[PDB]
């Protein structure tokens, strides 16, 4: 597959067809992992995210910062 | 005709009579395409320290994602802008935070 | 008095027909009056993100996909049945897909 | 190294430093190959690019097709 | 100040007084940032099919570069200007060409 | 008439002092009546693209990274020496770790 390094901004960058992100479980805006080897620079996703369990958030809802249900109103 | 179709992580302009309230994407571009819904979390100035909340940098305003109001909303339908994107890390921080309550 | 209130898999009819299924757990429900929830349909049309409730009469099939967070507690919740986990995993299952 | 995968107009795309890029000998405008295995996305440097000889390029220059030289004028 | 800066493949408009000519940048943002120097090959819509010339496409105007004159222009102190970017494979054609003079 | 064809490798003076190596092959040269080149210049300051150009008195440094195309048949040029193959192997290999 052939792509090319192009400048985006102030960065160079690559553009990958959507249905190999597709075909690798990645999304816009997911974090990547780029640790080069050899002579191939290699691409990879991130498995350590932020973890949080149900009891710490909750505990720390108090009357004072609950808020209401936003009004999404109607078209 | 050219049309905005909304991307993961995308912050949004959602309209309603009048009007709009600010979101961040949560369903990727083919589902959102394909349906013409998508999933978000609303924002808003209001932050408080609520838990659920997710503090976004670099916006034009100062605010917060409520993680726990996910919402599946027609965004073709009502007519939706783009804003900004989130950071992946704030986006990572709001599916996290979901994930404590329908993972 | 006597007040229900809404744990994971319950099936609720909230006032404002609006049948839908409780993802969210009971502590979080119970703490702020708010609870995450997919609405049910009584007709099955091979959507993608359609889940059978076996039994269940009426609207046995739940949208995964269209999640919403409804203010229980001050518009009123009435339980209508429960769904079995197992069903409750092929929601949130299919939710994760899509946006986890 | 992190980066991340983003929209690039209708493209995914990922943010490489310029001194990676430059690590890497790869240029901006650079073609690159993407050939994907295991878990990591992969992509390289082409090796295979036109070739020409001297010979084939002179011999086809005629006087009717020869260009002038350019006058960049001044500053 | 904000102030445009070539990279290889772009293709600019380079001024003189008057009053520009169109190029197609061959070195490095580096380099050329550096010395305020970079290398290019001149364009022209007057293509006769001779042998250096590389077709560029999708641009404004139809048009070739003549790979063979090769030339280092002051970009910073003449004034240039981006107009678009040639195609990885026009670039390395251009290169390719070059190559068989100078290589 | 006899005329002087510059060759790859020979330092050159074109009019208009502006001397300057040939890196164009002769064939290429003969046939255009353009060839392409590097300014030369007598004093090294250190700049990276400097080539020392031995057994030249005058002008012993090429300016690698300024190649140019001259119309030297229009213009005219003059033959004042010629630069040993390894100088220019070095000169091209610095246009080339630029460009190519």
């Amino acid at each position: 597959i052939h792509s090319s390094v192009k400048r985006w901004g102030n960065s160079p960058a690559v553009r990958i067809p959507a249905t190999l992100m597709q075909a690798l479980n990645l999304n816009i805006d997911d974090e990547v992992k780029i640790d080069l080897v050899d002579g191939k620079l290699i691409i990879e996703p991130v498995r350590k995210e932020p973890v949080f369990t149900l009891a710490e958030l909750v505990n720390d809802i108090t009357p004072e910062n609950l808020h209401e249900n936003i009004d999404w109103g109607e078209p | 005709v050219s049309r905005y179709v909304p991307d993961m992580g995308d912050l949004i302009w959602v309209d309603f009579d009048p009007g709009h309230r600010p979101a961040v994407v949560l369903s990727p571009f083919m589902y959102n395409n394909k349906t013409g819904m998508c999933l978000c979390v609303p924002c808003t100035t209001q932050s408080k320290g609520y838990p659920f909340e997710v503090v976004l940098s670099g916006q034009e305003r100062d605010g917060v994602a409520l993680a726990d109001q996910v919402k599946s909303i027609a965004w073709r339908a009502r007519g939706a802008t783009k804003k900004g994107t989130v950071a992946p890390e704030e986006l990572q921080l709001i599916k996290a935070k979901i994930n404590v309550l329908i993972g």
